RNA sequence: CGAAUCGCCACUUCUCUCGGCGCCAAGUACCUUCAUAUUCACAAGA
RNA sequence: GUCAAAACUUAUGGGCUCACGAACAAUGGAUGACGCUCAAGCCCAAUUAGUGCCCAUUAUUCCUUUGGUAAGGGCGAGAAAGUGU
RNA sequence: CCAAAACCAGCCUCUACUGAGCAAGAACGAGGUCAUGGUUUUGGCGGAAAUGGGGUGCCCCCACCCGUCUUGAAACACGGACCAAG
């Protein structure tokens, strides 16, 4: 069967991996934690450390951008196109927010996720901060 | 949209089976709850009063009004979009047949029809 | 390389980022008076030495020298025009073109960084004939075992 | 399958700055893998730091040392303790983050040849120490404090280096090809591209 | 008519789709709908496979790059319009006009290829530092 | 078993004091499929 | 600096410092802990740099409640001369 | 019912003098926002969906046993096992 291994050597001319599928148009953040002092946290205003934002004037760029804490439950539940798009029925779930304002002089921003808090399990975890609504 | 949806429970009702969950104002200098330390249970106060035009309004959007017999239904005939009859628990299933096929004919709402 | 009057420092991190400029006069050991007629915004000012990166260039010059003397002397060398020639300078203007670039220029680059990365392989595949590569070199020798069988 | 680990190379980093920066990233969910914790530095002469540690080791429950503070002597176990002291070690958020850190003495063969190794410029020794001030390399003090494997690691570190270096010139013909292949790629049909490459510095 | 649609988004401009089925697709903005309505970007589908279709201005990134497509008649794009022959026919009539409008430009060969491009936030990539 | 995750590589993955590529044609030529998935909505795809 | 929100360890600020250093003798162990040493120390000044940020039951503003023996207006379903429902 | 975008309003944020400086004044432009007001639009979901409540767990966070006399109680101060009736 090393017979096949010799055949494989001639045919490979030397390629490369290429990312040709679905793009991500969201930045990868982290839910750094709830806004808080020494006395405790405001669970209704999350902090979001976007990757490569390091600066406060970048963080300002992201204000208003919609933000997503995507995760999953253990059963399927109604999603945005449960009937129109059966393909889309995961037990994957998502919690949306808006970047609200920059937080601190670093790249962190404040995200309120709707009226609700985002769950504390979300912390340390991939928030996905989208590039929209666009401005630019 | 309510201020507080939780009950204002009595302090330490959870430890003592006999204590009802119903509120008693805490007393004793050293009560953590009346001294209103931040990690403690809240006390009821005027500030938790519900918004006053949404007050008393059941999620149906009706204010409940007690009903006992078929004549009461006409107390709600002209204000049937404001009040909803809730038939008293003790009217017979007999009489409720009569309240109900009449609360239907009049367009008055019933909470428990 | 030593900092002294006439040394051609590169400003690093300040509002005048990339810009260079001759060290007109030392103040004390942690400051200097930078100057440079060639840029609009390099009028003489007090850069901190922490902020500047000395360049290998350095016009000969005298401390507290007047500016019009400098728009002279550096012109007689083109220490600046000579500086931009260096890869160390081009790298700074290069990153300063990518950051300054519009989205279509970044297409217009990726097409080249693939046009070249493609021909890097095309050159290599052709040169693949001459070892070594895991795909070709491993195989030529790999057959050595096959020929023995 | 491997998770998105990033293997920080801790050589010649300040102990507590690297421990502080790493301890933060673990909270932000990074799954770091510290290596060469033997090579972490500390400010001061080794004697300053042996005495700091021996004052640490001096602390035990009299009632029952068995359950007392535990005085790990591995530079890596010392770095884990240093990094658990910098994160919420009693909440699960931090007990979790601490298990996302894997310290090693040296750089272990599973972790070598896995990917590039990161560095923490804010925790660099040259970035931190005043250069002429004395400094304690960590695995060096802890050899005097009870770590028994200080020479086992050096024998291992010698081997990965002599081995990595042998492979660095095993591949010199290869890297030299792409250097040559890539330089002549500019001369290829990429014409207008050659000007879009000149701008931008390529 | 009324339009608050921003100056950065003008007809014939190339425009990244940030959301929806066609993420990362460069797409010429054919026209804004008769009221301050959503843009009708088109691929052209001849290139990146984006059909004529509506998109809200908030969900695209209007690149500085454009095409002088005043020449193209996008008039057949009206709200009442919003795969059937009447529509398949509409884009065919349009993309061919839109596609030639791209051709007229010097550096019109890249913009054909520039529209075959797909945007992607690759790791280490910083759009906020980007200009477009 | 539906899941969260969203760059790869023997050009980094040695040491001691702009790594390459990938990002929509295996290539700079736009040949060429994409719609009705009907303007966001977990990428409906890996 | 981490714990801990914030200087992702800011300053394109000054000095000082090698061993300690950071308002009101005996169970092992306390700058709060770690750790820090071109400080994560001290004095000084600063705020993006010779071209700031974080956290209150506080302030302001908004919504709601309650009180006023507070100020006014009014008299599809409602419009009661009313302390209080 | 969930969303998203828009519009209007509101709201908020972002010269002069002096000898390059200030103790200094607006403007243009743009952004943000409904946990602000009014204007719909557009999609998504529709035996179930949806909002609310309830229950159980977790997560992050906060949180010293109450009554008591006392200047001072978490007190190494007193009374306090449970429940019912009183
Ligand atoms: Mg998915
Ligand atoms: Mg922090
Ligand atoms: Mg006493």
């Amino acid at each position: 069967n090393r017979s096949k291994k010799i055949q494989q050597l001639t045919k490979k001319t030397s390629t490369v991996k290429r990312n040709r599928k679905s793009p991500r148009l969201y930045m990868k953040a982290v839910l750094a934690g709830y806004t808080r002092g020494l006395h405790g946290q405001n669970k209704n205003t999350a902090i979001v450390r976007i990757e490569n934002v390091n600066t406060k004037e970048d963080a300002a760029w992201y204000v208003g951008k919609r933000v997503c804490y995507v995760y999953h439950g253990y059963k399927m539940k109604r999603c945005v196109r449960w009937s129109k798009a059966p393909a889309r029925r995961s037990n994957t779930r998502a919690i949306w927010g808006r970047v609200t304002r920059p937080h601190g002089g670093s790249g962190a921003v404040r995200a309120k996720f709707n009226g609700s808090a985002v769950p504390a399990s979300a912390i340390g975890k991939r928030v996905r901060v989208y590039l929209y609504p666009s401005r630019i | 949209v309510k201020k507080r949806t939780k009950r204002f429970t009595r302090h330490k009702c959870e430890l003592f089976p006999q204590l009802s969950s119903s509120w008693r104002k805490p007393r004793g200098e050293d009560s953590p709850v009346r001294r209103r330390y931040k990690g403690q249970k809240a006390m009821p106060n005027k500030g938790y009063g519900s918004d006053r035009k949404t007050k008393y309004i059941t999620p149906s959007g009706f204010k409940n009004f007690p009903i006992h017999n078929v004549q009461d239904l006409y107390m709600l005939l002209m204000q049937n979009r404001k009040y909803a009859g809730v038939i008293s628990h003790t009217v017979g299933a007999k009489s409720r047949k009569a309240i109900v096929r009449k609360a239907h004919e009049l367009d008055v709402r019933l909470i428990n029809g | 390389n030593y900092i002294r009057a006439g040394r051609l420092v590169r400003i690093i991190r300040g509002p005048r980022q990339d810009r260079v400029g001759v060290v007109v006069d030392i103040i004390d050991g942690n400051r200097v008076l930078v100057e440079n007629p060639a840029d609009k915004k390099m009028w003489r000012h007090v850069q901190n030495l922490k902020n500047v990166e000395p360049l290998k260039f350095s016009v000969e010059l005298s401390r507290n020298c007047s500016t019009k003397t400098l728009k002279n002397v550096l012109a007689e060398k083109k220490i600046l025009e000579k500086y931009a020639a260096t890869k160390s300078a081009r790298r700074i203007a290069a990153k300063r073109a990518f950051a300054r670039s519009t989205d279509f220029e970044r297409y217009q680059l990726r097409v080249a960084k693939r046009s070249r990365a493609f021909w890097t392989r095309k050159v290599f595949d052709e040169n693949d004939k001459k070892k070594p590569v895991s795909w070709h070199k491993v195989a030529l020798k790999k057959l050595q075992k096959n020929a023995k069988k | 399958h491997r998770p998105e680990i990033i293997v920080v190379d801790l050589k010649d980093h300040v102990l507590g700055r690297a421990a502080a920066i790493v301890a933060k990233q673990l909270l932000l969910g990074k799954k770091i893998t510290a290596v060469r914790c033997e090579q972490l530095t500390i400010a001061g002469t080794e004697i300053r730091n042996k005495i700091k540690y021996l004052q640490f080791l001096r602390k035990r429950k009299l009632s029952n040392p068995k359950l007392g503070p535990f005085h790990h002597r591995s530079p890596s176990d010392i770095f884990l303790r240093t990094v658990r002291s910098m994160l919420p070690r009693y909440t699960k958020r931090g007990q979790k983050a601490l298990r996302q850190l894997v310290a090693y003495e040296g750089i272990p063969t599973n972790v070598v040849r896995t990917g590039g190794r990161v560095v923490i410029p804010k925790a660099q020794r040259h970035y931190c120490y005043r250069s002429e001030r004395p400094y304690t390399v960590l695995g060096n003090m802890c050899k005097h404090v009870g770590w028994k494997y200080s020479d086992v690691v050096k024998k291992l570190e010698t081997a990965r280096v002599e081995k990595a270096a042998r492979h660095h010139k095993k591949t010199e013909k290869l890297r030299a090809a792409w250097k040559s292949a890539r330089k002549e790629a500019l001369s290829k049909v990429s014409k207008n591209n050659l000007e879009v490459l000149k701008k931008f510095g390529y | 008519e009324y339009t608050t649609l921003r100056k950065s988004c003008k007809p014939g401009t190339i425009a990244i789709i940030l959301a929806g089925r066609f993420r990362g697709r460069r797409v010429v903005i054919l026209k804004q709908l008769p009221r301050n309505g959503p843009l009708v970007i088109s691929g052209p589908m001849k290139y990146n496979g984006v059909p004529i279709r509506r998109i809200d201005s908030r969900y695209i990134i209007a690149t500085s790059t454009k095409v002088d497509i005043k020449n193209v008649d996008v008039s057949g794009i009206t709200p009442d319009i919003f795969v059937s022959d009447a529509r398949a026919q509409l884009q065919k009539k349009v993309d061919a006009a839109l596609i030639e409008a791209i051709r007229k430009d010097p550096l019109g060969k890249e913009k054909a290829g520039y529209l075959h491009s797909v945007f992607t936030i690759k790791p280490g990539d910083a759009p906020h530092r980007m200009r477009w």
